[PDB]
């Protein structure tokens, strides 16, 4: 039972340590064998690699590795009957070098720019011998699949790189590995992950808000209630500091408030007014919305017809026919009719083009909800309508 | 030359990279040597570690490639012998240092590799068959201070000649 | 009358340039003076054109009116290769039975020695080893003017000599490093220097005790005291010698990264039963020694048993059999076998076993329970109380139950 040629002659070199070459086993041959690896500089040879009997996997070399010097390596196996040698290869140990991953990755944010970030790292000690190429993958704070950076950019030895086209106030994680430039060689391990954070340039388009009014409290004096929703932590682009709303009309009123909360109670007159809400951040130059409060006595002003709300499925879908030619927006309200207790209402804003949508709240089962749709026009809201509908 | 099997073809780029690495390692080794030698040495470098040796193989840049390779072979043989002697002397005198010995061993290994490469190239290209090499005495002994001074001057001359050879080839 | 002694003559003068000392010899003309009168000899050592550096006196007496040679030596503080040195002698006889006045005799004719340049070295001495704190003077002979000199980047002042030579007096030197401090003399275009070594005497080796693993050899170790600050060919060399027999072994300092404590091999001699060792230490500055007497029988340290099995016949429970190398065919053993129950208790018992050849041993047991998750462990001692042997690999081979 002569052992077959130990072919496939795999081999790998490691940076800072000695190299090692592999082979194929073949059949069991039911006999003990000792693989004797060889080395040849074409001028002078060295000691033969003796595979340890406990784990004869690759090799156990003893000479230091030198680059830019070819060497011929082959495997020699022999059992009690027969002798056979494997094939020979001539390779350069500088190509099989497996570099080390970069260390101490740093991330710093830019001033006034949220998309532009900076990435700095430290190249290993092998940068002086060979030319390194990098491969960087980035993802958000919570992502399953990483995003691949085009390798055409990081194709040369560089110490820093700048990332752009990024969303504001989004933390990102980076990692990098390096290998030889010409593509010949094994990739290095992945470096340590470094977190980062973008800037807080400016909030979103507009913090939409809706007004609430009571009837005449004391002979024409009515209280107004201003409420607005909280912008999610992806459009505000930074921590919310305070809200700022301005109101002025009728040649005499001009006020400004910096209430931290959403609810503020101010007593106004019967005359019309113009609302303007801004949300100030640590940077500034925020955006402004608008709202028109109607006058004292207004008629129905084009009420809504054909209102419906129904199950099927899992969310009450409201729908209505198209209103008249002039419609600004729809802001419908709803509450639950609880026995022996009043109801508090919620609200949401819809665009003028949309005629059917689903409400977003915390409704429960086996309850009756009174959904009221208030059509908002140019000169004030119109006569609303109500309808009851179960959940399940 | 008793060549076992034919050589590679990129020997020129190989020896160029080896000469660059040799220049770098020689600069680093010289810095380490004149830093770890002693206190009065760095202050009087211009007089103690001058690049003047009583015997050293000359080099001609205007010469042909064959003559340049022969001169490089002679120079690397002399440098290997002198580096072995200096390493022995430094291991005898100061056994505490380890980075210096590691750099010396790495430089000797790279010198032997360059020697093998240039011998392979010269025997595969021009078929010189045999070369003429002259061996000398220890040229440094019986005096500790003279040993130190000769070693530092030799390392300075080696740094200079390797900085010249890095641009020559 | 005036009694004037005869002018003495210097027979021969010599010097040892290695240790920088002088050798003087002369023969008094005692055959002329029959009386046994007391005499006094004064020798003045004058250098650098009659500077009168030191003056000595030696009191002697004529040996029954005979002429015998007297030798006198002196160690100079400055190397003899730095300047010229003159020497003259004179005597003054004092007769107890003389009535007239006694004066001093004339000085001997001048006898000088001058070192002729035979080597290329210009600074003296070369590689000298002295005690820390000793006073030494360095000299640099040359043909050109010297600018300055410095050892510990100090630039100490320099003194002048007769011909174009300078010297520096460095008092109370400091401790040197692994390499000697360079005593350089900055010339106009060259630098000549040497090295000096300042080390401490070898400390007495403490903690000198040794046991034995087998009755074939002894391994006696120790630890040095204060570091002598001398590394290389001038380091200390410890040597262990025997008192009664006289055999000796030498330790080797080949490899540089040495261990903390130095062991030493000493083969046991047949049937001695008594060992009285005496360790020696050598150094170019001093020496120390320390003796110790031990009883090799009681100073024994057994080895841990290896390659032992746990099995027996279907009869009463396992009779162990461990292998212990060495030569103990004369003394007995006290291997205590510790049996452990199912993580509940662990009883102790010991049985005596006579020594055997370099092979395994045999023992017996008594009424061990069934499996009960039993485990085995052994640690051998000796009838002579000492450190117990190291534990071996625990085995839990159980004889069949039910
Ligand atoms: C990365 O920064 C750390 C400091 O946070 C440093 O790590 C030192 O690395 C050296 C050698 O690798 C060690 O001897 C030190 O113990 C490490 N820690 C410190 C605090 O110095 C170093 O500046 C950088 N290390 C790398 C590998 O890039
Ligand atoms: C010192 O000793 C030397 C001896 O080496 C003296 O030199 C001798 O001088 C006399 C006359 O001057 C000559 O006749 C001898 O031949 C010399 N001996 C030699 C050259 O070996 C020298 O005079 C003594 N004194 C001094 C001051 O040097
Ligand atoms: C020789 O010099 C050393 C130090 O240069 C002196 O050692 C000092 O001695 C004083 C008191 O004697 C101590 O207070 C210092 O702490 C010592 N310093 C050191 C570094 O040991 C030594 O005394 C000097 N010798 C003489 C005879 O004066
Ligand atoms: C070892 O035997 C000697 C007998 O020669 C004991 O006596 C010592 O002998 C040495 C000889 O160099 C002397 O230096 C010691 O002073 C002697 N010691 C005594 C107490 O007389 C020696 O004692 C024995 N060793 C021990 C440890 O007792
Ligand atoms: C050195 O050790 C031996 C062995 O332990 C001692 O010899 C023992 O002497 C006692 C007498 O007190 C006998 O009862 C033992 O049988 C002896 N053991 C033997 C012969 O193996 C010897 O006495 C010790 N030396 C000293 C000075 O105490
Ligand atoms: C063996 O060859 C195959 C190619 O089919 C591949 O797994 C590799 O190159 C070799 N593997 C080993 C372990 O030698
Ligand atoms: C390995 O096996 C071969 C079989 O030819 C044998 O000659 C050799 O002694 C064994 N051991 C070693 C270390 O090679
Ligand atoms: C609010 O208005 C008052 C009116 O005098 C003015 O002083 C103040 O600066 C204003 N605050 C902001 C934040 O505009
Ligand atoms: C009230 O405003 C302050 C800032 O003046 C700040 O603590 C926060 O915006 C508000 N407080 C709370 C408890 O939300
Ligand atoms: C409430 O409105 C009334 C108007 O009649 C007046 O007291 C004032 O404007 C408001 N008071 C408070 C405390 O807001």
């Amino acid at each position: 039972l002569p052992p077959e040629k130990p072919k496939n002659l795999s081999c790998i070199v490691n940076e800072g340590k000695k190299m090692r070459c592999e082979w194929d086993g073949g059949r069991e041959t039911h006999l003990e064998t000792n693989f004797t690896l060889k080395s040849e500089w074409a001028t002078h040879k060295f000691a033969d690699c003796k595979a340890k009997r406990d784990t004869p996997t690759s090799c156990t070399v003893d000479y230091s590795t030198v680059y830019f010097v070819n060497i011929e390596v082959w495997v020699e196996a022999e059992n009690a009957l027969g002798k056979v040698t494997s094939d020979h290869i001539n390779f350069d140990p500088v190509y099989k070098v497996k570099p080390n991953p970069p260390h101490n990755l740093s991330v710093i944010n830019s001033e006034e720019l949220s998309s532009i970030l900076k990435l700095t790292w430290t190249n290993p000690s092998i940068k002086s011998v060979i030319i390194l190429k990098y491969n960087i993958q980035y993802r958000t704070k919570d992502a399953s699949t990483w995003s691949q950076i085009p390798p055409e950019d990081t194709a040369s030895t560089r110490s820093s790189f700048t990332v752009q086209d990024l969303k504001p106030f989004t933390e990102y994680v980076f990692r990098i590995r390096c290998m030889k430039e010409d593509g010949k060689g094994y990739w290095s391990d992945w470096s340590e992950e470094a977190s980062g954070i973008t800037y807080e340039d400016r909030p979103s388009k507009a913090p939409s808000f809706w007004y609430k009014i009571d009837p005449s409290h004391t002979q024409g004096y009515r209280t107004v209630q201003l409420v607005w929703k909280t912008l999610p932590p992806f459009e505000a682009n930074g921590k919310i500091l305070d809200y700022e709303v301005t109101l002025t009309r009728w040649k005499s009123h001009l006020q400004n408030y910096t209430v931290n909360a959403t609810k503020l109670t101010v007593n106004l007159t019967n005359d019309r007014y113009l609302a303007t809400l801004t949300v100030r951040n640590l940077v500034g130059k925020s955006d402004a919305a608008v709202l028109t409060i109607p006058a004292c006595d207004f008629q129905a002003t084009h009420p809504v017809m054909d209102l419906k709300a129904f199950p099927k499925d899992n969310m009450l879908w409201v729908e209505w026919t198209t209103p008249r030619e002039s419609v600004k927006k729809y802001i419908l309200e709803w509450c639950v009719l609880s026995d022996k207790a009043p109801c508090i209402t919620d609200w949401q804003q819809e665009d003028g083009t949309v005629h059917r949508t689903y409400l977003r709240g915390n409704l429960a089962e086996s309850k009756c909800y009174l959904i009221t749709v208030t059509p908002v026009y140019a000169d004030g809201p119109g006569s609303p309508e109500s309808i009851k509908a179960y959940l399940k | 030359c008793a060549i076992r099997h034919p050589c590679h073809n990129n020997l020129m780029n190989q020896i160029r990279s080896q000469l660059a690495q040799l220049n770098g390692s020689a600069n680093a080794l010289f810095i380490l040597y004149y830093t770890a030698q002693g206190e009065p040495f760095p202050n009087n470098l211009d007089k103690l570690c001058g690049p003047n040796v009583t015997d050293f193989p000359p080099f001609h840049a205007n010469g042909t490639e064959k003559a340049k390779l022969v001169e490089l072979y002679r120079i690397v043989v002399y440098l290997g012998t002198s580096l072995g002697n200096i390493t022995r002397d430094q291991k005898i005198l100061n056994p505490s240092a380890l980075s210096l010995h590691s750099k010396l061993n790495a430089t000797a290994d790279i010198l032997r590799g360059l020697l093998s490469n240039v011998l392979c190239r010269l025997c595969s290209k021009y078929h010189v068959g045999h070369v003429d090499v002259t061996y000398g005495p220890d040229t440094s002994g019986k005096d500790v201070f003279q040993k130190k001074k000769l070693g530092c001057q030799l390392l300075g001359k080696y740094k200079q000649i390797i900085a010249v050879l890095a641009q020559a080839f | 009358v005036s009694l004037i002694p005869d002018t003495p003559e210097i027979l021969n003068l010599s010097a040892d340039f290695s240790t920088s000392t002088l050798y003087l010899k002369w023969n008094d003309r005692g055959s002329v003076f029959p009386h046994r009168s007391n005499v006094i000899w004064e020798i003045k050592v004058l250098r650098k054109e009659s500077m009168e550096l030191v003056k000595l006196v030696t009191h002697n007496t004529t040996l029954n009116g005979k002429d015998t040679l007297h030798h006198w030596s002196w160690a100079s503080d400055m190397p003899l290769e730095c300047a010229i040195h003159f020497v003259e002698i004179r005597c003054y006889i004092d007769n107890l039975h003389f009535s007239g006045l006694e004066e001093w005799s004339d000085w001997s004719p001048v006898k000088n020695i001058s070192w002729i340049p035979d080597s290329q070295t210009k600074v003296f001495p070369q590689d000298k080893v002295i005690l820390v704190g000793s006073d030494i003077t360095f000299c640099c002979v040359s043909q050109e003017k010297v600018l300055s000199a410095l050892i510990g980047h100090t630039n100490c002042p320099l003194i002048h000599l007769d011909g174009e030579n300078v010297a520096i007096k460095i008092r109370n030197i400091s401790v040197s490093a692994s390499s000697g401090t360079n005593v350089v003399f900055t010339t106009e275009d060259n630098i000549f220097g040497t090295v000096i070594f300042a080390g401490y005497p070898p400390d007495t080796p403490q903690q000198l005790n040794c046991e034995t693993h087998d009755l074939k050899e002894i391994i006696c170790s120790w630890n040095p005291g204060r570091v002598t600050a001398l590394v290389g060919p001038r380091a200390t060399s410890y040597t262990l010698v025997e008192s009664f027999s006289g055999k000796y072994v030498r330790l080797k300092r080949a490899e540089a990264p040495t261990n903390e404590s130095y062991q030493l091999l000493f083969q046991m001699l047949p049937n001695q039963e008594i060992y009285n060792f005496t360790l020696n230490a050598h150094n170019p500055l001093g020496r120390s020694q320390s003796t110790i007497l031990v009883n090799i029988t009681e100073k024994v340290y057994p080895h841990t048993p290896t390659s032992f099995k746990v099995k027996d016949i279907n009869s009463t429970a396992v009779k162990l059999s461990w292998h212990l190398p060495g030569n103990f065919a004369k003394i007995n053993f006290l291997c205590e076998i510790e049996i452990k129950k199912s993580n509940s208790v662990q009883e102790q018992r010991n049985v005596t076993i006579k020594g055997v050849e370099n092979s395994s041993y045999l023992v017996a047991l008594d009424k061990l329970n069934p499996y009960t998750l039993y485990t085995f462990r052994i640690r051998c001692s000796t009838e002579t109380f000492w450190k117990w042997s190291k534990w071996s690999n625990k085995k839990q081979h159980l004889t069949t139950e039910a």
